[PDB]
């Protein structure tokens, strides 16, 4: 009979959910990574000219 | 970043300048020697031009 395992066909279709927001919960990974990223991208263009523009000023002074 | 950025830009910006020192008394003394043996010449020249 099924009584116990008519609780397993639940469980299997709450599994299914349980899995598809672990599978929204690696994509939210995925964009946070590729977002905390890019603003280290920024933070390195942006100090490599202020070190581009301090060494030319230094070299003019100089 | 920003600190390894900010002394990275100082430690070059020191030894350029304490380089640019060296070369500036250098170049300082490049056009005094050549200047005092080439020297009776322009006092002679002067002089020719003062007794009008």
């Amino acid at each position: 009979k099924l009584e116990a395992i008519l609780s397993q066909e639940v469980e299997a279709e709450i599994q299914a959910l349980l899995q598809e927001a672990e599978a929204k919960a690696e994509a939210v990974k995925r964009e946070a990574e590729e977002k905390a990223k890019a603003l280290l991208q920024a933070r390195e263009r942006a100090l490599e000219a202020q070190y581009r523009a301090a060494l030319r000023r230094a070299e003019s002074a100089g | 970043l920003e600190a390894q950025y900010r002394e990275r830009e100082r430690a070059e910006t020191e030894a350029l300048l304490a380089r640019y020192r060296e070369r500036a008394e250098a170049e300082a003394k490049a056009v005094r020697e050549k200047a005092m043996a080439r020297l009776d010449e322009a006092v002679a020249l002067v002089l020719k031009e003062v007794l009008p």
